[PDB]
């Protein structure tokens, strides 16, 4: 199976009511799907958690991913996490969630507290993971693109099977950046796959520049971004190259009947996957998981100050260790 | 009357373009919008949207297509919405603006001006805090200029768009609203390449900028406490910096410190503090001191830190003393 | 109205010299004479390189031997000194063609006074701000964006003129390429982004910014102007850019230091001859006229004499600010 | 054996390859080429295009694809064919390179090695003489390394590759070949950080590094003869510099002059000497003295005025011992 490339229409496989359009039968087992269906809500929440804690004063920044749970969610199911790497943007805080990251990690990143792996060295919506292969977030737009293309260059030389997955708005389609890296993947054939979180000439048909295919997917049909970005990850496992892939979603916060969390639910109720008992216990779960993953990182502590002076290389220099005891006398 | 940095700006910008047609703006948001600081809001409501627009998120598209603009007929002023963000568009910047008037002997020029926040003091991080003025004064071709007050905002601003040489226009983002100074709705301009006195003093000479007045002045209000009184220099022009001020200064005083939060190693200030020790060794009754950012990326958690305090600024004064 | 993203280049001349158009072919035997004996003046100042690089009167050439018809097609689709060429290193016969003195090239090759750019930069790097010919930056696509913030120019300003940007394949490559290419089609601006390119092809990048591509025949002047032309008149009209892919082969190395049956000339040729355009004794003649063109431009270039040394602080800013006073005066206790 | 710097470095190359299968050399024209240069020459077609990959001619691919390789598992030496072309990929270095570490909070490194060729006195007008240096030294996170001879090519590029820290080495293309000196064929390293005597002295201290090294060599030579004994240091790694070595030798002698073919202002050795003035004043009997690269783009026609000159350097030395 194959999906079309360049489609005028983005790529459903979920209707409205819950019915499968798909041309392959659906080959997720109920479990997953209510897998899918339950990272959602955790991605939504999450979001909804960011809101509060900077309306508390508890971070500085957020970047609104309400609306992209569909897309955000698929990637992280459509690879292996753990295994395969991840390049993505400041608004994936739901993508990493849904790929294991824990929300001790995730919320110290956003306060900044001891409980960020990154120590608090950028501003939030700046997550990072060696463990799960998280490449830590840059601010400008596009620059994480040609980084996407080596790591993917660097799995095929060295035959790991691994795959590079790279997310990024729209904008950052704009970029030279965006352009020189995807163009020396598809020329090297590497196993890159790149996917643009659109809040929506199309993304899809850039695709053409490099010569390699370009989909246009309902960002907000949580099965058809699954399958498109799953089909373009096995493409490059198998070593024929990068694929572009635009999923195209709704932001409803700052940067109703499209929300794709009603829309999947629906879909999971036609086919006896849902209960509004089992919505509440998985909720609650959730909640619970917050309020622990909160407080993990705020009880964490302070970032120390010399912290500033560490990891400029992997040994302090001479000029760095007179810098750190300049800043002592003024501690 | 009294008025923000923001508004300073966003009155030198209006009246420039009511003064000349060929006077455009362009950038990332800075029609509809008004700018991520709203220092071009209502500029596009009363000017069109082929004065002011928006452009695709590419600073090599704006910084070059604004060269290309000013090579032919307009005066661009192009907004690159970080400082952090020059670098994308930096090959542009230094191959095709900086090189343009001196490659082509004198036949093509770039009157343009490229305008930016920076500085850090308000929890930036790695890409919302940096001072990169330095790769632009090490690139020759390109004045350079940093304001620290609103008066000075608008007078340099105007004076950038007059200018025909390139301007980069960097704008400390921790003072875009941090006070409201008196700023005549007359015209009005300023000199570029001159140094702004901000306070007479006779016992030491504190030389900086932009971002760190702030903490330079209240530090000079704290020796004054203490008896000693400190001549504060406001550089503003980076290139070609006030010489003579400078100079001037630092042979009264003898001493000197300055001050920036741009990173330590290959810094503007390292280039003044070079100069003076080159030329007036004899003057010196003590070593230039230098208080700049620390040699690390922009620290988010130390943001507070890693920008001179004013405690950091009086232990080199007190050095500077002491000798 | 030529097919874009065609699969085979665009050509217009056979194999035999035979017409291959569906219009009929309306340039005038004059203008069509003029084209080739363009090609020619190009290939002989292309082989005058070779030997200034031989006697090392030039440190560096960049060989265009094969780029004649797309150089000259180019120069002949546009309006020199109305609309501007965005060149690079390569384009000295579209510089040529387009009406820059010998006497400046060979200025700017030998860097003498006669260079309007002052011996500032190593040869191959003509600029003219009498015909529009944006003087040229090494870098490979530095030029793009630049081409395009002056079409938007002429489009705010309604000057009515064209840009037209030249560029090699390698170009392609280059992230400044694809961003300024995509802000001109962003912006509806009268933009022409021409590869000269020395064989996805390039024409089908077109779709990634929403603009017509076309793949031509470069070796072919005639496809190549006619092509260049659609592509220029559908910018002046305001309906904006366009990318144009002319396949070329070059003949010499990618560049010298001073240490076929696909030739656009002599298929021209075919071309006239069937048409009663060409003799051998008119392009004996064409050859001595440009021959003698050619010393007289080498002759009033080197007389010229070098650049003073005080030139190198001149043009940085529009005046010399104190800190290059000082280091000129600084040189001058030297010299 | 008796080997030119090209032939040093190809031979670095090539034993990190063969040592290492993580070592991959990447950029335009490095393979069947063999460079530009002949830098990389047989490097192909011993290892293969797995291990020597020809790239598109993007710099920002080939720095930012770098980085993606080694912070995955490679240990890529990447080619910038021109010190002059880096700045396409300018945002990659000082975004994406010199940051992962930091910004990362130590998760992810950059064991990269980015070479350029650099330098003027090679006609190479605008474009193909540049020393952009400080704006890597500028940059913190990057590690920059300038060699002038063909022993140290080899031992500091093979340092370099052993080093995680991401590694800025520049090449003077005008010493390329200028001369055979010994290189030992046996694996041997050298430190980076740590500067060489070229000459013992103690009436004057001459501080300078790369494609300045001949003049300088050359204007310590007619010293000695005149009587004058200077002392020349070359610094070979400008970030992090040999702090201590300097500092030692200005103490020694007293008086220093540096010697650099890059831009005056906010030049690297304006960063040396303004440390030497903030540190060492009381042992300073002269002005520290900057003899640099003109604060103007690269000059095709003046190529060889430009470039200081042993006359320049001799002038500057005289006003050194006579202040």
């Amino acid at each position: 199976h194959r999906f079309e490339t360049f489609t005028e229409e983005p790529i459903r496989l979920i209707g409205e009511e819950g019915e499968w359009l798909g041309d392959f039968p659906l080959d997720l087992e109920g479990e997953k799907l209510r897998r899918l269906y339950r990272d959602m809500l955790a991605a939504r929440m999450l979001d909804e958690r960011y809101t509060i804690l900077i309306r508390t004063g508890k971070t500085s920044f957020i970047a609104p991913a309400a609306g992209h749970e569909a897309a955000q969610v698929a990637i992280a199911h459509a690879i292996r996490p753990g295994f395969d790497w991840v390049f993505p943007y400041y608004r994936d805080h739901g993508l990493a969630l849904a790929l294991g990251i824990p929300l001790k990690e995730l919320l110290g990143q956003m306060l900044a507290t001891k409980a960020d792996p990154n120590k608090g060295r950028q501003m939030p919506e700046h997550p990072g993971s060696k463990a799960l292969n998280f490449f830590t977030v840059a601010s400008p737009i596009a620059s994480h693109v040609p980084p996407a293309a080596g790591a993917a260059i660097s799995m095929k030389l060295l035959r790991t099977g691994q795959v590079a997955v790279c997310t990024f708005g729209d904008g950052a389609t704009s970029e030279g950046d965006w352009y020189a890296g995807i163009n020396f993947a598809a020329v090297q054939g590497a196993p890159a796959v790149f996917i643009a979180e659109n809040n929506f000439p199309t993304i899809a048909d850039k695709a053409h520049a490099f010569g390699i295919p370009g989909y246009l997917v309902d960002g907000m049909d949580v099965l058809a971004s699954y399958y498109v970005v799953k089909e373009a990850v096995e493409r490059a496992r198998r070593g024929e190259g990068p694929s572009l892939v635009e999923l195209r979603v709704y932001r409803y916060g700052p940067h109703r009947k499209k929300d794709p969390i009603p829309r999947f639910r629906r879909f999971l109720e036609a086919r006896g996957l849902w209960n509004e008992e089992w919505e509440e216990d998985v909720r609650e779960e959730i909640r619970a998981e917050l309020e622990r993953g909160l407080k993990e990182a705020e009880e964490a502590g302070p970032v120390p100050p010399e912290w500033m002076f560490e990891d400029v290389f992997a040994e302090k220099p001479w000029h760095l260790l007179r810098q750190e005891a300049l800043l002592k006398e003024e501690l | 009357a009294l008025m923000t940095m923001v508004q300073a700006l966003n009155r030198a910008l209006d009246e420039e373009m009511a003064k000349d047609p060929r006077v455009v703006v362009l950038g990332e948001d800075v029609g509809k919008r008004g700018g991520v600081f709203l220092v071009t809001e209502g500029l596009l409501q009363k000017y069109g949207p082929d004065r002011v627009m928006d452009t695709p998120l590419s600073e090599a598209a704006i910084v070059g297509a604004a060269l290309g603009m000013a090579a032919h007929g307009l005066r661009p002023v192009a907004e690159i919405q970080f400082a952090d963000y020059i670098f994308p568009g930096f090959d542009q910047l230094v191959s095709q603006v900086a090189k343009l008037r001196y490659r082509s002997g004198g036949q093509f020029t770039a009157p343009l001006v490229v305008r930016m926040p920076s500085g850090g003091g308000v929890r930036g991080g790695h890409h919302h805090s940096q001072s990169p003025e330095a790769h632009f004064v090490h690139t020759a071709g390109l004045k350079v200029v940093a304001v620290s007050t609103p008066y000075d905002a608008k007078g340099l601003l105007k004076a950038a768009i007059r200018d025909e040489d390139p301007v980069v226009f960097l704008e400390p983002k921790r003072l875009y609203r941090s006070v409201k100074e008196e700023v005549p709705e007359e015209d009005y301009t300023l000199p570029i390449g001159k140094a702004a006195l901000r306070r007479e003093g006779k016992d030491l000479t504190l030389i900086c900028y932009g971002t760190v007045m702030p903490e330079v002045l209240q530090a000079a209000a704290e020796l004054a406490k203490a008896g000693v009184s400190a001549e504060v220099l406001d550089l503003r022009t980076l290139m070609p910096w006030d010489y003579e001020a400078v100079m001037n200064s630092v042979a009264k005083t003898g001493r000197v410190v300055l001050v920036s939060d741009a990173p330590r190693h290959a810094s503007f200030v390292s280039e003044v503090a070079a100069t003076i020790a080159e030329d007036l060794l004899d003057m010196l009754l003590a070593p230039p001191i230098r208080v700049t950012g620390f040699d690390t990326p922009y620290p988010y958690a130390q943001d507070k830190l890693y920008l001179p305090t004013v405690t950091r600024i009086l232990n080199a004064a007190k050095r500077a003393l002491d000798y």
